[PDB]
RNA sequence: CGGGGAAUCAGGGUUCGAUUCCGGAGAGGGAGCCUGAGAAACGGCUACCACAUCCAAGGAAGGCAGCAGGCGCGCAAAUUACCCACUCCCGACCCGGGGAGGUAGUGACGAAAAAUAACAAUACAGGACUCUUUCGAGGCCCUGUAAUUGGAAUGAGUCCACUUUAAAUCCUUUAACGAGGAUCCAUUGGAGGGCAAGUCUGGUGCCAAUUCCAGCUCCAAUAGCGUAUAUU
């Protein structure tokens, strides 16, 4: 008797054959791509892939009006369209078994900063993000794997106490011209 | 044939029952003479003291001498022989040190190169063989 | 100057003659404030003293912006004596405590339980 | 066990009193009283959890032993003391008023009530025997007895009582056609009227009841609360009236209310 | 010197891989 | 001659040069059954206290691996590890064991 | 001990459930009672059996499968810490008590998040595009590799103050110091017989092959990675 709870989940899945090379040069390539630390987070991202098209074959299998199939199938494809994996004129349980890992890379906040020109790189937007450089809407983030809504697409902004935002240097700065 | 009567579910469990104890990993698992004949006592590891040195004849293609440890094992007095990874870790062994063993790796079963041995020395002294042999740890007498 | 008080969630506790509410607290460049400072604060706001004022349970958001806490006005002190803990009476300097452990008071009352009578009031 | 129990574990309390799993290992643990453990909301989580006047369970015994809380008129200082169906809370030093009624979903409801309305209370007849020298008594489901009652009132008839004196006032009929509300079972909380009663002797009755909006659903007879005569409740009601609304139908409704406001 | 640990050491992997 | 060794430590540091040289003869000789108490830990300020002897048990788990530092400040402490002495296993040497010493 | 349940999962199944919820059983082994609404109660009593404490030798006391802690056993498991502030319980009771429970300590069981560098100029190596049949020219771009330069950004730490809290710690928030070999230095394993990865080097012995030892190079995952045993 404590009041504490035990219920975690495993958020991956190691692959069932450790050493194939095309399995290991796809992961390479969007480690590469995206910037990320290891294999882990492209694994991560894979089981929620997996995950979903699971639960939309799942869907699939009901009949067309079981009510059951039209709400769980209405809030998924809700879900992937809020998080701009899915476009808001494909709302379709077929459409979803067309999904990538890449749509799922695209939405999170390293890449976003990337894209948005925060940033001169991938690895220049993780070291961003990590160093406390970057808010969403009001909120300094560090998390690289924040999977960005479209409402924060647009406040993606840059940290009103940051010395590349609101003005205040850094340590180097003020050490070296304190040096004159 | 195999009987599908649908009034058959009895004489399809009697006969499963039967030809389940047929099975060797079964009747190792469930008859229970496997764990009270095994030195380990069905553990994974296992302490005792060391006995003797000795000198184990490898295989006839692969002609060599390997050096093994025999060692009386701590909580059933069963007398077992052990293997050192080399000829150096053995002169971290003396007589009356209490040794941790494991097994060898092929889960029961004996070297495809060394007859008859199936155990490896883990610890002597309570550090390990690798980090006396790495210079990482020293072992006290 | 820059700190500036918002209070959420009012109530006004007829039971426990009081009023109770979540207090934000914006201090946009600066460290968290102060408890006192927030009672001073809320007495201008509330237009009472700041003694019958009592806040906890602050915590500071990530990124520094916003501070909630909880915060309640007691109508009179002598309210705020019936009514608040005396952990929370105790922060304020209203109330002071016995400096005697656990094991001190156990083993002494373990103590008396080997004699009878009055002698009890002689055992240490 | 040796003997009766005196504590209740938080996970294994009743799940309609919305407890959470993480501020402790125990729950209130109603005491003995007219309703029972499973079908009772104990003090304490009415004045903390749901209405939120205290924030902690000291604060609950200084608020209720100050003499402030009522259950049907009489003044209680327990704090875990269990008030369950149609029992009328009355706080007159912030004027409030309510019954304990259930929502949709089988929870009891924060039901504000009229002061006048919380001079009477419903209770449903669960036996009736004549007692020494021939004197009728009945028994209520919130362990009444009231002596010398009408003739006419049987078991599953439900009385209007008053709460300041505690004699029979008027008397709901169980017949077809009458309203009921559902007090167990899988369909707690709904309300209807009463369309057909199938017996089963031996065994439980099935009463079929029909919804204002044309569902039909069946309960046993124990789960059949009468509230008020044909058509019309004799108490007021929720925000739902008894509509069980499903999952679609209440996100729509969501939907328009976000849409609506924001 | 030193190699490169973590995102760099996948960074440079990659560039090595795939750029050229 | 020894049936136990009680090696003493300092809070900061683990052991010094010498204190090394000696535990390098004493490992090489025989040790019998030993126990490792520390000196100075209330003498700290008490923030930095619980993390210090952590840093001293890493100092230690490079040739004592798993053995627990007793403190020795007052008199208290002094009897824990009097009792602490008194029931413990033997680690037995077989040489003085064979002859008469 | 049984269930709720857990691992796997196309489906059927297979293995696990001593263990925090529910029910049962027991308090060293048996047995018998008292009191009480409730016990065949053991943080009650009375015997015997097995152990065992004190003694002036007459006598007296015992029950950690409670919280800590010790010995033993072993491959195998934490502090003789603080507090009733929370959750609740008991009592004549708003007030007292609770090793229930809460809170710290140990804790790579396991699960989540997530640093160990980024950028600019310069120099070489490629790939596009304009002008040339081409060689070639691109103050034309793009992308890499640096015993090359350059200040910008930060945490890890050190350490005021708040906040936190029963009191504290931690986290969060903030002053100050805090990065070039940013030595503020990532490990664990495996490869020259098949999945990922070797036409390598030097010692030491047997009759160029061939035992043993130490390296280099490459591959994998990464704050983690091997091993044994059981099981799927």
């Amino acid at each position: 008797p404590v009041a504490r709870s035990w219920v975690c989940r495993k958020t991956y899945v190691t692959p069932r054959r450790p050493f194939e090379k095309s399995r290991l040069d796809q992961e390479l390539k969007l480690i590469g791509e995206y910037g990320l630390r290891n294999k882990r987070e492209v694994w991560r991202v894979k089981f929620t892939l997996a995950k979903i098209r699971k639960a939309a074959r799942e869907l699939l299998t009901l009949d067309e009006k079981d009510p059951r199939r039209l709400f769980e199938g209405n809030a998924l494809l809700r879900r992937l369209v809020r998080i701009g994996v899915l476009d808001e004129g494909k709302m379709k349980l077929d459409y979803i078994l067309g999904l990538k890992i890449e749509d799922f890379l695209e939405r999170r906040l390293q890449t976003q900063v990337f894209k948005l020109g925060l940033a001169k790189s991938i690895h220049h937007a993780r070291v961003l993000i990590r160093q406390r450089h970057i808010r969403v809407r009001k909120q300094v983030v560090n998390i690289p794997s924040f999977i960005v809504r479209l409402d924060s697409q647009k406040h993606i902004d840059f940290s009103l106490r940051s010395p590349y935002g609101g003005g205040r240097p850094g340590r180097v700065k003020r050490k070296n011209a304190k040096k004159g | 044939g195999k009987c599908r009567g649908l009034r058959t579910a009895r004489k399809l469990r009697s006969h499963r029952r039967d030809q389940k104890w047929h099975d060797k990993q079964y009747k190792k698992a469930h008859l229970g003479t496997a764990l009270k004949a095994n030195p380990f006592g069905g553990a994974s590891h296992a302490k005792g003291i060391v006995l003797e040195k000795v000198g184990v004849e490898a295989k006839q293609p692969n002609s060599a001498i390997r050096k093994c440890v025999r060692v009386q094992l701590i909580k059933n007095g069963k007398k077992i022989t052990a293997f050192v990874p080399n000829d150096g870790c053995l002169n971290f062994i003396e007589e009356n040190d209490e040794v941790l063993v494991a097994g060898f790796g092929r889960k029961g079963h004996a070297v495809g190169d060394i007859p008859g041995v199936r155990f490896k020395v883990v610890k002597v002294a309570n550090v390990s063989l690798l980090a006396l042999y790495k210079g990482k740890k020293e072992r006290p007498r | 100057d820059t700190v500036t008080i918002r209070t959420r969630k009012f109530m006004t506790n007829r039971l426990l003659q009081r009023k109770q509410m979540v207090i934000d607290v914006l201090h946009p460049g600066k460290a968290t404030v102060p408890k006192t400072e927030i009672r001073e604060k809320l007495a201008k706001m509330y237009k009472t003293t700041p003694d019958v004022i009592f806040v906890f349970g602050f915590r500071t958001h990530f990124g520094g912006g916003k501070t909630t806490g909880f915060g309640m006005i007691y109508d009179s002190l002598d309210y705020a004596k019936k009514n608040e803990p005396k952990h929370r009476l105790a922060r304020h300097g209203l109330y002071e405590k016995k400096k005697t452990s656990r094991k001190q008071r156990k083993e002494r009352k373990n103590r008396m339980k080997k004699v009878r009578g009055t002698a009890k009031a002689n055992v240490g | 066990a040796r003997g009766p129990k005196k504590h209740l574990k938080r996970v294994a309390a009743p799940k309609h009193w919305m407890l959470d799993k993480l501020t402790g290992v125990f729950a209130p643990r109603p005491s003995t009283g007219p309703h029972k453990l499973r079908e009772c909301l104990p003090l304490i989580i009415f004045l903390r959890n749901r209405l939120k006047y205290a924030l902690t369970g000291d604060e609950v015994k200084k608020i209720c032993m100050q003499r402030f809380i009522k259950i049907d008129g009489k003044v209680r200082t327990d704090i875990t003391y269990p008030a369950g169906f149609m029992d009328v809370i009355s706080i007159d030093k912030t004027g409030e008023n309510f019954r304990l009624i259930y929502d949709t979903k089988g929870r009891f409801a924060v039901h504000r009530i009229t002061p006048e309305e919380a001079k009477y209370k419903l209770c449903k007849v669960r036996k009736i025997f004549v007692g020494t020298k021939g004197i009728p008594h009945l028994v209520t489901h919130d362990a009444r007895t009231i002596r010398y009652p009408d003739p006419l009132i049987k078991v599953n008839d439900t009385i209007q009582i008053d709460l300041e004196t505690g004699k029979i006032t008027d008397f709901i009929k169980f017949d077809t056609g009458n309203l009921c509300m559902v007090t167990g079972g899988a369909n707690l909380g709904r309300i209807g009227v009463i369309t057909n009663r199938e017996r089963h002797p031996g065994s439980f009755d099935v009463v079929h009841v029909k919804d204002a909006n044309g569902n039909s659903f069946a309960t046993r007879l124990s789960n059949i609360f009468v509230i008020g005569k044909g058509n019309k409740p004799w108490i007021s009601l929720p925000r739902g009236k008894g509509i069980r609304l499903t999952i679609a139908e209440e996100r729509d409704k969501r939907l328009a209310a976000k849409q609506s406001s924001g | 010197k030193k190699k490169k640990t973590g995102r760099a050491k996948r960074r440079m992997q990659y560039n090595r891989r795939f750029v050229n | 001659v020894a049936d136990t060794i009680l090696f003493l430590l300092d809070p900061l540091e683990g052991w010094d040069s010498t204190g090394d040289y000696c535990l390098s003869c004493l490992f090489a000789q025989g040790l019998p059954t030993y126990t490792l108490a520390v000196q100075g830990i209330s003498g700290l300020p008490l923030k930095k206290q619980i993390d210090t002897r952590k840093k001293l048990s890493k100092a230690v788990e490079k040739r004592f691996p798993h053995d627990k530092l007793l403190l020795l400040d007052t008199q208290q402490e002094a009897g824990m590890l009097l009792r602490q002495l008194a029931n413990q296993k033997q680690q037995h040497l077989a040489f003085r064991d064979r002859r008469a010493y």
